């Protein structure tokens, strides 16, 4: 390999040192796959040995493909990311398209093997710096530095601009009612054709960009114009309890704080006077009066709701059970950009994690869709457990931001 | 002579940063003397080069005489080229642990005297190296040398030494596989499961291969018979365990005192099946000072009592084998405290250790159990590189209940069932719906937030009424003690209604055990009763409710 013109100049922001974060401990299995890999990628010459003198170090991690055998290695680069790219946001940075989202059906490449191609400048090698962790600590690390531009840098998708766009002119010419959005190492291409005919396509695209030099290893399709905030349900019963019209009177007086309009000021008189719970009320006009005004208004969205480029995106997932999930995209509280939930199996395969880990994989992915930013997680889980059993069902290419919430007190109830 | 023919690391100062200058002219001449010995000694060796005064950079060196007078050792302080020098990749923040190596036939531990002087120092870095000893006195200038190899107590030593020596015997390993060598500092840790005489020549080999590297290493034999002891162990051929553990007694005990304790103890338990910090750790929430003396209390000297009972009989560990299963054994103890034990075998130990939970006011005990499973999880993924079997004082029945309907994600690997009571059991639940005919009690309570006084109080629908006064209490204490209240007044089936999040928070929950007392009294009715159902009405909105200012 022959870079057509100097390796393209990476300098970091200001003020701004290389990552120091540590690596996480790795099972034999994980590791012993990660020394094949680094082998063969040493043997090519993609990365390479590096000394005492290099301070600097990012996490590796073992996860498989997509069902394969293949065992495949996953570099957080968050750090690295948010020194470096920060300000390669602003400069080589490549804009969203907002129609991605109408569109009827969007597929999804992995054209990250690319960026193989690319030598990566000599001055910033020592920044993505890379550790093996040894057993026990019997033995230092294997570390390893990038040679040529690394996959989950966002640098690389960057660096890689013009040369996609070349790659990808003919096509996109040719197809004019195409969408076709690089977000990290993937390539998201919406359509309004038919599910066949997209599929025609988007192999067209495929074997274009692999005659062009571009390998991309029934799939992953997405449908965006399914996607629409989700409305609150009012349930449906024949007979009522006074304990039923309590939960109906809460979950109306929380939602009353998100639409203005709604008061349950008639349902609270057929509960006058201290009542048993489980005493069976009938419905007054004036209560059902206000019920209409309850169903009808909660059925429209708010006004006022705009999203905002310069705010972080904030993603609150809540289990309901059952396999079930529920989770809300926002900026501030009380707002709502995104809302939506999750359903897998009754069983005979997943677990909490595995749910958990798909749920954030896909909220993620509409976040990319959307407003092409991942959103950062407040996670229903203990943090250890997440930080050891994360990378078991992680499937993707890049990792979004995360934390820890210990403390939902009703909002289970609420949002189902 | 110890000389190297190595390669050198290429090392730079921190950006926008120059060499230390630092002088001492004056005092001791009797070590000044000690100093050019000790120099001229070190230039033969070429170790240190004498340099001519170019106007290159300054930093301190004092002779100490070493203790039980023999010979004199050289100091230098170099916290200022330390700070003025770049970074380096951590040598070592971690320790191995001896329940992680594997048996050998047998094990060789040699030293390698100099290492650091043995190593080459990169030349464009050598200036900034220099020091120099003054001289008596008359204004007559002080001999300048600088450093040819890695300076002592230098910033950049210990990791570059550790790659120098890694790469010198990089290729010794390919050509004998069949032995395995570990680094720590010096220390090179040699083992082979072949012949004790295969065993004495490929020691001797690599001895005699480091030494033409310019690495000593013990001349009579390989010394260091077994113990070993290090890094706080005892290494036995078949067995280890750790160095002994002195508790001492004491009439007052301070907060270093106690954290020393709870150290020693800590470091006792990975060995030591049954050790409990808690109470003894409670008191360290004292951190105020340091030389304060805290006064012991019950629980703590019972602990200590029981650790003392624990220590005075030793106990071993095992080694690893990785062709045997591992299993992992977790059993409860006393107020939010748990201990395990890792093995292969039945009666032979891995390891031990312990659990507890320091944050957090309530909490239950499947809760507490998972959080152990996890702690184990990651020590022994960090140890073995992998996940034991775990076996557990609790039905699956138990469990499946739990992590279902927790509100929390949770993952818990292949588990089976030990009966060795305690049982982890749940000890109550709470009604998912409310109960039929049944009194339900309308709490509410509150606290004036000045005045610290409070009241706490319920109506039902059977016409009871009832007010408690409250003193010394706040506004969250008595929606509590309200819950408290319609518990201890009503029959084994109650529908309680509060329109405290915070109650509804704590309860919900359902933790079996807290630090506060009166959560540790309402849990007590919890499970007295038999059928419980709270339920949630927003505050304020005019719902049947208690209204007593
Ligand atoms: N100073 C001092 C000694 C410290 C020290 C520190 C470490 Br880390 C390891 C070590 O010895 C070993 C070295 C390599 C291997 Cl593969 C196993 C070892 O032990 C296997 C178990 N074993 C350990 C000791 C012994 O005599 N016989 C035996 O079979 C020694």
């Amino acid at each position: 390999p022959i870079s057509p013109i100097e390796t393209v100049p990476v300098k970091l922001k200001p003020g701004m040192d290389g990552p120091k974060v540590k690596q996480w401990p790795l099972t034999e299995e994980k590791i012993k796959a990660l020394v094949e890999i680094c082998t063969e990628m040493e043997k090519e010459g993609k990365i390479s040995k590096i000394g005492p003198e290099n301070p600097y170090n990012t996490p590796v991690f073992a996860i498989k493909k997509k069902d394969s055998t293949k065992w495949r290695k996953l570099v957080d680069f968050r750090e690295l990311n948010k020194r470096t790219q920060d300000f390669w946001e602003v400069q080589l940075g490549i804009p969203h398209p907002a129609g991605l989202k109408k569109k009827k059906s969007v597929t999804v490449l992995d054209v990250g093997d690319a960026y193989f191609s690319v030598p990566l400048d000599e001055d910033f090698r020592k920044y993505t710096a890379f550790t093996i962790p040894s057993i026990n600590n019997e033995t230092p690390g294997i570390r390893y530095q990038y040679n040529v531009l690394p996959q989950g840098w966002k640098g690389s998708p960057a660096i890689f601009q013009s040369s996609m766009t070349k790659i990808l002119e003919p096509f996109k010419k040719q197809n004019p009612d195409i969408v076709i959005y690089q977000y990290m190492d993937d390539l998201y291409v919406g359509s309004d054709l038919e599910i066949g005919q997209h599929r025609t396509k988007i192999e067209e695209l495929r074997q274009h960009l692999l005659r062009w030099g571009l390998t991309t290893p029934m799939g992953y399709e997405l449908h965006p114009d399914k996607w629409t905030v989700q409305p609150i349900v009012l349930p449906e019963k024949d007979s009522w309890t006074v304990n039923d019209i309590q939960k109906l009177v809460g979950k109306l007086n929380w939602a009353s704080q998100i639409y203005p309009g709604i008061k349950v000021r008639q349902l609270s008189k057929l509960l006058r006077g201290t009542k048993a719970l489980t005493e069976v009320i009938p419905l007054t006009e004036e209560a059902e009066l206000e019920l209409a005004e309850n169903r009808e208004i909660l059925k429209e969205p708010v006004h006022g709701v705009y999203y905002d480029p310069s705010k972080d995106l904030i993603a609150e997932i809540q289990k309901q059970g059952q396999g079930q999930w529920t989770y809300q995209i926002y900026q501030e509280p009380f707002k709502n950009l995104k809302t939506g939930k999750y359903a897998r199996m009754r069983g005979a395969h997943t677990n909490d994690v595995k749910q958990l880990t798909e749920a954030v994989q896909k909220i993620t992915t509409e976040s990319i869709v959307i407003w092409g930013k991942t959103p950062k997680f407040k996670l229903p889980i203990q943090k250890e457990t997440w930080e050891t059993w994360w990378t078991e069902y992680w499937q993707a290419t890049w990792i979004p931001e995360w934390e820890f919430v210990n403390t939902p007190p009703l909002v289970k109830l609420w949002y189902q | 002579v110890p000389i190297s023919p190595i390669e050198t690391v290429p090392v730079k100062l921190k950006p926008g940063m120059d060499g230390p200058k630092v002088k001492q002219w004056p005092l001791t001449e009797e070590k000044i003397k000690a100093l050019v010995e000790i120099c001229t000694e070190m230039e033969k060796e070429g170790k240190i080069s004498k340099i001519g005064p170019e106007n290159p950079y300054n930093t301190p060196v004092f002779a100490i005489k070493k203790k039980d007078s023999t010979k004199w050792r050289k100091l230098v302080d170099f916290r200022e080229l330390n700070k003025r020098t770049q970074d380096f990749w951590e040598v070592q923040l971690g320790i191995p642990h001896p329940a992680g190596l594997k048996k050998k036939k047998s094990v060789t531990v040699l030293d390698v005297g100099d290492a650091y002087f043995s190593v080459p120092l990169d030349e464009d870095f050598r200036k900034y190296t220099a020091f120099t000893i003054p001289s008596i006195n008359n204004e007559t200038p002080g001999i300048r040398y600088q450093y040819n190899v890695l300076p002592q107590g230098w910033k950049g030593s210990p990791a570059i030494f550790q790659s120098s020596m890694t790469k010198i015997l990089e290729p010794f390993a390919a050509q004998n596989p069949d032995i395995v060598i570990y680094q720590y500092m010096d220390d090179l840790y040699v083992g082979s499961d072949l012949e004790i005489g295969q065993h004495r020549t490929k020691i001797e080999e690599l001895r005699q291969h480091l030494l033409r590297w310019g690495l000593t290493t013990p001349d009579k034999k390989h010394q260091k018979e077994p113990p070993f002891l290090w890094m706080g162990y005892e290494l036995h051929p078949d067995k280890w365990t750790v160095q002994p553990i002195v508790l001492p007694e004491k009439d007052s005990w301070t907060v270093n005192d106690i954290q020393k304790l709870v150290g020693k103890l800590n470091w006792a338990s990975q060995i030591y099946p049954g050790i409990k910090v808690r109470q003894l750790s409670k008191l360290l929430r004292g951190t105020k000072a340091l030389t304060e003396v805290i006064p012991l209390t019950e629980e703590a000297e019972l602990e200590l009592a029981e650790n003392r009972e624990i220590l005075k009989e030793p106990v071993h560990g095992v080694y690893y084998d990785p062709s045997k299963d591992l299993i992992a054994e977790i059993q409860k103890q006393g107020q939010g405290q748990w201990t395990y034990q890792i093995y292969q075998e039945p009666f032979k130990n891995l390891k031990t250790g312990k659990y507890a939970r320091m944050r957090g006011a309530h909490t239950n005990d499947v809760k507490q159990l998972t959080e152990a499973v996890q702690k184990i999880t990651t020590e022994s993924i960090v140890i073995w590189g992998k996940t034991p079997k775990f076996k557990l004082p609790i039905q699956k029945e138990t469990w499946e209940t739990w992590w279902t309907e927790y509100w929390q994600a949770t993952w818990i690997p292949e588990w089976e069932f030990v009966n060795t009571p305690p049982l982890v059991k749940l000890w109550y639940q709470l009604e998912k719906e409310p109960i039929v005919g049944a009194e339900t009690f309308y709490v509410d309570g509150a606290a004036n937030r000045e005045t610290k006084l409070g009241k706490a109080g319920y109506v039902t629908n059977k016409g009871r009424q009832k007010v408690v006064p409250l003193t010394n209490t706040t506004n969250q204490k008595t929606e509590l003690q309200a819950i408290y209240l319609a518990l201890q007044d009503s029959g084994l089936e109650v529908n309680i209604v509060t329109d405290s999040q915070y109650a509804l928070g704590i309860i919900q929950a359902q933790p079996d055990k807290s630090e506060s007392e009166l959560v540790n009294q309402i849990i007590e009715q919890l499970i007295k009763k038999e059928k419980v159902y709270l339920a949630w009405v927003p505050a304020h909105k005019g719902i049947g409710g208690n209204e007593q200012v």
